[PDB]
DNA sequence: CGATGAATCCGGTGCCGAGGCCGCTCAATTGGTCGTAGACAGCTCTAGCACCGCTTAAACGCACGTACGCGCTGTCCCCCGCGTTTTAACCGCCAAGGGGATTACTCCCTAGTCTCCAGGCACGTGTCAG
DNA sequence: CTGACACGTGCCTGGAGACTAGGGAGTAATCCCCTTGGCGGTTAAAACGCGGGGGACAGCGCGTACGTGCGTTTAAGCGGTGCTAGAGCTGTCTACGACCAATTGAGCGGCCTCGGCACCGGATTCATCG
């Protein structure tokens, strides 16, 4: 039940904390902005904090829906083939080759 | 007296008898072929006006439509393969009429 | 006269009619709307529609007939040439198959 | 080698915290982690490059809060309300 | 192998005839138009066809998604609880009560 | 004639036809029908009353293609394109 | 040059309280409570303006907005009281304003 | 001076500020915008805001403290009083947990 | 080793849509300013970027054991199949009148300019609330 | 705790009378297109009883694959410092959209014809359970 105990405090931490730390967000954001061009986009100090509060909540909602779908199948755990079903049920078209190229090959730094 | 419809022009663009088959058209083909143009010219101009208003301007001099077409080709994960060709065609057309003055 | 503005810019559709619907959504605060906005949009739309018509015509003759119908546009071509389909992702068109 | 390869900076801990943040499912298999990263990065790219284009169109070379607030709205994800 | 042939015929040959006939559709549309009002609203001759072409094509997508979910759940048939998952994952929750008065109390046309 | 109450005007065979138009699942249980009826009527009630209100706002009494088109557009269902 | 916002006016709502006290607030919730107003205003104004173009008119007042509120209530399937009380309050406010002519 | 807009319709928020927002989004086929629409819109918004604040304040005290926080807005009055929630659409309030 | 219901293909038919005319009546040019908007060179002061040293939370990898996903099998019940009976689309025809659509007109309520003063915006300040 | 918001103050420009032109919305008048409605005669489709079978739910066995505790890194993270790209406001000259005559042909609305597709009737692949 350690998972249950940690999930008890996870919401209370969520009221003030973030899932991925600030510097690993500043990088990632800067690296992606630097693509599709050849210039340093020179972000501000509040755009990153505005982006985080949207993306993290969006994916919290997505995984909540996916876990709800997984429970319905009388399966306790969560599998990847549950996400694709939710994504295609929301008509959210995606590209797989581009996503694989983005995730696999980069340097960030 | 006069109306707004593209039936005559829609039934004209494609050069007939490419091999000997002039493009026919049903009654319900016109409805979809006009609705596509209506929807495109509505959404693209909406996203090209909400960006000129963001900049703080008053004129849409086709430089506020290039970055609307690019936005609409990036939002749909559509690779620039068939967006750069359309952009080049539009830029070539713009100069054609402009230079004639 | 340059009444052949379609010939002036090398287009087919009349730019004025496209400007009539361009001006319908300007949300005020903008106005103006220089006439160079219509030519670019008209050229792009003309290329899109010409490609769609050419493909649908090429692929309709396999079933036969000399007509283009919603069934020959929704299925057959748009599910094959999805590049021009995704840009208007909400197809939901008409009496057609899938 | 290390080269801080992209996507791993969203470590397994972040995915586990996101999954356990809700209280319905307390387990996750090995297929979930490689999918979460690719689900995130596409959305982040499609919501960042739009704001970059909007920032470049108005002169300038730096991104401001209004640009990203417009990009989030355009990316079909609503904000505080 | 009778349902397979029935589906093969239905998918191709019947691309024009709708699932529900015109007269019952007109009767239900007219009955629902006078709900929550005090005047016989009349109608046109081409609006009903547009309403049909909208509603039926809207329901077909939902049923395709629900059937895909049911197949993904390692099952062969289809159950009502499959539709609820798609309804929740796509938002727009229905007031359970209204649908009941609509299907049950409403009785005319 | 004996039973005229709403819902069954959408025939029992209509559900079979619309579920068989897609080649994925060839069977259905007893409880599928009421969910279909409730969903369809819940959508149609809003989609028709929006058009009725838009018609009555501009004077007139008879609904017209423009009003139903506007109602469909506002009901988050996007027609031919 | 000044900036125009509802930061003070949001703190100006009903706070005098004898039976419950608590006229409190904070600066963290100011942003969300002032974005709520803008969101509602834009959302209902868009629908009112769209509904106006049907009639061929070019004027908005006490009409198109009321029908927009009714439409945004029907689309939500809210409880009848939520929209009924709001529209009755709006009618009362407009009558109070127009009493003095 | 009638600039005492608060006592004009008994409201609090200044109708003018809402009116500029109204005039921001208007396709270039309307203009006009009679001044009696702003009063209606401002009254509706004022009632909504007063009700949500009154509802959230009482519960934001039981948890402790005497202020109002984004989590203390998302919880209860948005989750309990969903009537003033469904009207806007999504919630996505802030760092307010679940 | 044949051979059911049919896997699709050939041979026409006539019944109304799509394509070729056929003048005409406004919609797209064409010239002619001109007064606001967009451009653009210069500048002044702000915040974004880059690096150092210390400390401690947090992500991280390994050993081990149990919770849980998956394949097997008996079952029994509930969905489909098929003939048959009941209903009710639906197409041809003739009324009947509601209400869409155009015109005259005239008076109200928005648009715009001229003048003023007090409400709202930008600093000190302390005392409790996270 | 320590710093942040509610209290207090000084100022200025934007919200207000106010008076006027000038056009758009309300409204009576008029006719003719189009919605609704009743009859009926074939005739297809939905509703219904019955039988056999396959598909959902449920136990058991199995084994590999997550969760957990523990020692070990390791970059998040603070506060400070300095350096400079670029946001931001201002002053000047002008190109190019706007509104107004005057002219003229191109596409909208009707008519006329002739084939395109819906339709049926006939000849047969694959197959198949004896």
């Amino acid at each position: 039940t350690t998972a249950k105990r940690l999930s008890k405090k996870e919401q209370k931490l969520s009221s003030t904390k973030t899932t991925v730390r600030r510097a690993p967000f500043g990088r990632i954001v800067r690296t992606i902005a630097s693509l599709s061009s050849a210039d340093s986009m020179r972000f501000s100090a509040n755009a990153v904090d505005l982006l985080q509060q949207g993306i993290e909540l969006y994916m919290l909602d997505l995984m909540k829906n996916a876990a709800l779908a997984a429970k319905q199948a009388k399966r306790m755990t969560l599998m990847g083939k549950d996400i694709d079903l939710i994504q295609t049920a929301n008509h959210e078209m995606i590209d797989e080759a581009h996503a694989a190229k983005l995730a696999n090959t980069s340097s960030a730094g | 007296k006069n109306y707004d419809s593209f039936a005559t022009f829609i039934a004209k663009l494609v050069g007939p008898n490419g091999k000997g088959r002039k493009p026919g058209f049903s009654a319900k083909g016109m409805e979809v072929l006009e609705s596509i143009v209506k929807s495109l010219a509505t959404e693209m101009t909406i996203v090209a006006n909400e960006l000129a208003k963001h900049q703080g301007r008053q004129t849409l001099g086709a430089g506020d439509f290039r970055t609307a077409l690019a936005v609409r080709g990036s939002l749909i994960a559509r690779e620039p393969a068939t967006v750069k060709a359309l952009t080049e065609m539009g830029e070539k057309a713009v100069l054609k009429y402009q230079s004639s003055l | 006269n340059v009444k052949r503005a379609n010939e002036r810019a090398g287009l087919k559709l009349p730019p004025g009619r496209i400007q009539k619907i361009i001006k319908a959504n300007q949300t005020t605060d903008v106005g103006r709307s220089s006439p160079t906005a219509s030519v670019f949009l008209t050229a792009v739309i003309e290329d899109i529609v010409k490609e769609i018509i050419k493909g649908a015509d090429k692929k309709s003759e396999e079933r036969g007939r000399i007509r283009i119908s919603p069934q020959d546009i929704l299925k057959y071509l748009t599910e094959n040439g999805e590049a021009y389909m995704h840009i208007l992702g909400d197809a939901f068109v008409s009496h057609g198959g899938v | 080698k290390h080269i801080k390869n992209l996507g791993e900076e969203i470590g397994n801990s972040a995915v586990r915290k996101t999954v356990l943040r809700t209280g319905v499912v307390f387990r996750l298999d090995k297929t979930v982690r490689p999918k979460f990263h690719k689900v995130m990065l596409s959305k982040l790219y499609e919501a960042v490059n739009i704001a970059k284009l909007a920032a470049k169109h108005s002169g300038r070379s730096t991104i401001q809060p209004k640009d990203v607030r417009l990009g989030l709205k355009l990316a079909s994800i609503k904000l505080l309300a």
